[PDB]
RNA sequence: GGGCCCGGGGGGCCACGCGUCCCCCGCGAGCGCACGGGGUCGGCGGCGAUGUCGGCUACCCACCCGACCCGUCUUGAAAC
RNA sequence: GCCGUCGCUGGCAGUCGGCAGAGCGAGAAAGAGAGUGGCGCGGACGCUACGCCGCGACGAGUAGGAGGGCCGCUGCGGUG
């Protein structure tokens, strides 16, 4: 059998941890809310330099 | 139209030049055939840079084309139209070919045999 | 027997020829003419032969019967099919197949009916 | 109507000093000299236009005596804007310190 | 007559799949609480540091039971002793990697090999690449892919460590079958160092890469993988 | 009997759902989705009926056959590949045609085809450039658009519209289509100020310019 | 912090059924998509019967790098 | 990627076909086992078992040793 890079390749890694399906959907979610969170308290910034 | 093979791969080959001896060009007494030397203080045998290559099993070639021909078959040696029977069978693998000492009489049977059993003689025009 | 018999052709037999890294054998009984076992039919009690006819049209069937095993004129029998394309293969098929006549080498025959139907056929 | 290649020196070969691995090739484009400037030639195609003595054919126009031998520039070499190339033969080298033709159409933009 | 048979036949394939299907969640929720127990164990050091500095004290935290080693030199000119010490901790070639267990035997057995070996103290992620993308295992005296975890569980299934997850669980947290997983591993071959070297010969102190280099291995694990 | 619907969760990660699968579970409703449990033809003949048989067996076999392969899983055809798109390649750009026989001339881009080639088109009066498929790769991108997006192009032609049958004679739909785009490419194009004569010159390097150095 | 984050008065979840007793507080089926046990195209363009296509090897020549004449006795040979 | 060596003394007699039901890559000492009460005749290759096929690692060499030569010369018994 071919080795695939599990690092690199998502479906052998899938098929040799199961729970990384779960690990790679966060930290996706959790980076997108961190990048609101992060616009949003740049928004809040913009708007004390405003006020 | 000429005899197709059933496979075709592609025939790599390591090495295309000839292993000659070394001093194969300073001396006539000398053949163009490979005899490994074996002395104490040879500059080929015990492998220096820029010398003459040595024949190594690293150079063999693919089991797939192994002894077959650019066209893609592999020969054999017939004598006599009682041979081509034989390679009725394996014919899109294996072609016919026809030795030297056989006369032009029974190259024409031979090639006239091979035609009717669609097999494809290396030398089809050999006396004429 | 089969295999005792096999130990003693196998090498050095004079239907056998070696030349150019391959090895065959020259038998009128064999088909796909290359040095085996299971295709050796002068060693086995059930034989199919797939020859030319006398003619140029059709295509004989040798079948070796088991009783005269020891008896070379009445071992094998000699049948001409000179009929058309399909038939023809389909007799073969139809003779080693439903005759349990042994199946191992019902292919290799048709195979080669089709050989000499194609050899028999008027060139281009 | 005009130049549609870039100009490029042959330097030499892919070498050592004692051993020359004449497959890859050391390419010199003219008014490159940095590996941050240089990241714009990579993948382009480059060819060794040549003349000879027999006619061969041309695709698109009549058979001249013009030859080439086309290849693909590979990677980045040295710190002064010198780039790689593998060819599918190998440059002779007679054509040391010859032009050839570094192409555009192989374009990333 | 082959009507209870095939019915037989699907039941038995039914029961297969649906024991696949309970392995694959005893896989998954194994390597949720693995999960749990590497954030409990990466939270507990910096608690233990923080409450020390919060009473004005200092925290000694543990020293770490595992180390791996790279065999940095070559095989050419080697002393017969540091030569078998070095076949005894599986470094044949030059830049392979063996995952050691730490006490007094194996301390000495490094520090009697120092000039020719690099050994650190990896970090999990590290582990966690060496595992995944070098994963090659000794199966029937073979060096055989990991691919499956099939293949991990028929060599080590008796000592509970049937998926990648228990292997990388196992050697980065050493317990007791740490003998069993360390020589069901391979000695990692791997490549050369990328950008290079400080200096091959001399120590890791003295400016080279020899030697001790505890938090510095995991630099050049990633360099070299 | 049921009406098909498109995939619930979107496209979080290529291969990653956005829900797990028991949020998939709830947001399916499958707790209250449960369940629990030729080749011969009669044709009469004028005798009786002959039973005709369709795939019948062969009458030629060749002396050797080849194997089959085996079956590899990622193997798409032409049609079926997906088709990638740059971001400067926008439906209004000049785009500059190098390694055709239109070489180094600056033409109008139009829009992308379904095949995967550039639908690129000159004025025949400017550019002498016709309806022409270019490739993505073999095209230099200069940021230089127009407001395109105000046209109606024709839905007929397509990437067999414009493949090569097998002397070439112009037909009159050719002709027909040139002139409906020249139509409505030309007072957009000159509207901008210089750039007909832009379109008409061609793309030369010169002398101490190189394209690493310029920008365009 | 650890105990399925012990227990009582907005977000993620490898949790899905019914009936009985005690303690604690083994077969449901159907259709595709595809980071899934090693490449395919269900994609194409040109040049060709009197001057061109292919021939790796072999005939000759040119260029770059390498490159001291074989056997021997010898610790050590290209050896003055 | 290809050649050879070594090891798994690994696998292949299972081509068991209207005298039929096409398997033993699967984490888990052992049976797709017998019983008795409550239309259409169809299915590629194989296996010179001194052969074929799959996995892994290995590959320098003087003196020297061993094996394979469908490498070569001459004569004899058979054979084509
Ligand atoms: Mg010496
Ligand atoms: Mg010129
Ligand atoms: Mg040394
Ligand atoms: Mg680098
Ligand atoms: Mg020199
Ligand atoms: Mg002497
Ligand atoms: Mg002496
Ligand atoms: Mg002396
Ligand atoms: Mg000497
Ligand atoms: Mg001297
Ligand atoms: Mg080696
Ligand atoms: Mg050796």
């Amino acid at each position: 059998v071919l080795k695939k890079n599990p690092l690199k390749n998502l479906r052998i890694m899938l098929k040799l941890n199961p729970y990384a399906k779960t690990m790679r959907r966060n930290t996706i979610l959790r980076q997108a809310r961190n990048h609101k969170l992060r616009v949003e308290r740049a928004a809040a910034a913009l708007a004390a330099k405003s006020d | 139209a000429a005899l197709r093979p059933l496979v075709k791969p592609k025939i790599v080959k390591k090495r295309t030049k000839k292993f000659i001896r070394h001093q194969s060009d300073r001396y006539v007494k000398i053949k163009r055939n490979w005899r490994k030397p074996r002395g104490i203080d040879n500059r080929v045998r015990r492998r220096f840079k820029g010398q003459i290559l040595m024949p190594n099993i690293g150079y063999g070639s693919n089991k797939k084309t192994k002894h077959m021909l650019p066209s893609g078959f592999r020969k054999f040696l017939v004598h006599n139209v009682k041979e081509l029977e034989v390679l009725l069978m394996c014919n899109k693998s294996y072609c016919a070919e026809i030795a030297h000492n056989v006369s032009s009489k029974n190259r024409k049977a031979i090639v006239e045999r091979a035609a009717q059993l669609a097999i494809r003689v290396t030398n089809p025009n050999a006396r004429l | 027997s089969a295999h005792l018999q096999w130990m003693v052709v196998r090498n050095c037999s004079s239907f056998l020829i070696k030349r150019n890294k391959q090895t065959y054998s020259t038998e009128p009984n064999n088909l796909k003419a290359r040095n085996s076992f299971r295709y050796n039919g002068l060693i086995h009690r059930k034989t199919v032969g797939v020859e030319p006819a006398a003619d140029g049209k059709g295509v004989v069937v040798v079948m070796k019967r088991r009783s005269g095993q020891r008896k070379p004129a009445t071992s094998y029998v000699r049948t001409t099919i000179n009929k058309n394309a399909r038939a023809t293969l389909s007799s073969i098929r139809h003779m080693i197949r439903k005759n349990k006549y042994h199946p191992d080498l019902r292919m290799a025959a048709i195979r080669r009916a089709s050989a000499i139907l194609r050899s028999q056929k008027p060139v281009m | 109507s005009g130049r549609l290649w870039c100009k490029a020196i042959f330097a030499g070969y892919k070498r050592g000093l004692r051993n020359q691995r004449e497959h890859t090739a050391l390419l010199k484009i003219e008014g490159v000299y940095a590996r941050d400037e240089t990241e714009f030639y990579l993948g382009k195609r480059c060819a060794y236009v040549y003349k000879a003595k027999n006619n061969t054919v041309t695709p698109g126009g009549k058979p001249n005596k013009t030859r080439v031998i086309w290849g693909k520039v590979t990677r980045a070499h040295g710190n002064s804007g010198m780039v790689r190339a593998k060819f599918r033969s190998n440059l002779p080298a007679k054509a040391i310190g010859h032009r050839i033709r570094v192409m555009l159409y192989p374009s990333r933009i | 007559n082959f009507a209870e048979l095939k019915i037989k036949r699907l039941r038995k394939k039914f029961a297969q799949k649906m024991l696949r299907k309970a392995r694959r969640k005893l896989i998954y929720e194994k390597a949720k609480h693995y999960h749990k127990e590497y954030r409990q164990m990466y939270r507990t050091e910096i608690r233990m540091a923080r409450m020390a500095r919060k009473a004005g004290n200092f925290y000694v935290p543990a020293e770490p039971k595992l180390a791996f080693v790279i065999r940095i030199r070559g095989i050419n000119g080697v002393s017969p002793k540091v030569r078998k010490v070095l076949q005894l901790l599986r470094l044949r070639q030059i830049f392979n990697g063996t995952f050691v267990k730490l006490n007094k035997a194996s301390i000495n057995m490094l520090r009697i090999v120092e000039p020719y070996i690099a050994w650190g103290y990896p970090n999990l992620k590290s582990v966690n690449e060496l595992i995944y993308k070098r994963g090659y295992g000794k199966i029937n005296k073979k060096r055989i892919a990991l691919t499956d975890n099939t293949l991990i569980a028929r060599s080590l299934g008796k000592y509970n460590i049937i998926c990648m997850e228990d292997l990388i669980h196992e050697i980065y947290t050493v317990g007791k079958h740490f003998k069993e997983a360390n020589n069901f591993l391979w000695p990692f071959k791997l490549s050369s160092p990328r950008g290079g070297m400080k200096k091959k010969t001399t120590h890791f102190v003295e400016g080279g890469d020899a030697g001790n280099r505890e938090d510095q291995i995991n630099r050049l694990i990633r360099r070299m993988n | 009997k049921g009406k098909p619907h498109c995939s619930r969760n979107p496209v979080l990660v290529r291969g990653i759902g956005r829900y797990s699968r028991s949020a998939m579970y709830s947001r399916k409703a499958l707790y209250k989705r449960k369940y629990a449990a030729l080749a011969t033809v009669t044709k009469p003949v004028g005798g009786g009926t002959r039973v005709v048989k369709l795939r019948k067996m062969p009458r030629y076999y060749p002396t050797e056959d080849v194997p089959r392969k085996l079956l590899s899983h990622g193997k798409k055809p032409f049609s079926q590949h997906v088709r990638k798109l740059r971001a400067s390649i926008t439906p209004g750009t000049i785009l500059i045609i190098l390694t055709g026989r239109h070489r180094g001339k600056r033409v109008v881009f139009l829009k992308q085809l379904s095949s995967g080639l550039l639908l690129v088109t000159g004025p025949l009066s400017l550019n002498r450039v016709p309806l022409r498929r270019t490739h993505q790769k073999f095209v230099i991108a200069t940021s230089t658009k127009i407001d395109i997006s105000g046209v109606k192009i024709p839905k007929h032609l397509t990437d067999a519209y414009f493949k090569k049958k097998k002397k070439y004679e112009i037909t009159e739909q050719r002709k027909v289509d040139q002139k409906a785009v020249d139509s409505q490419i030309l007072p957009k194009i000159k509207a901008v100020p210089q750039l007909q004569g832009y379109l008409r010159s061609v793309f030369a390097l010169t002398n101490g310019v190189y394209p690493h150095k310029l920008v365009f």
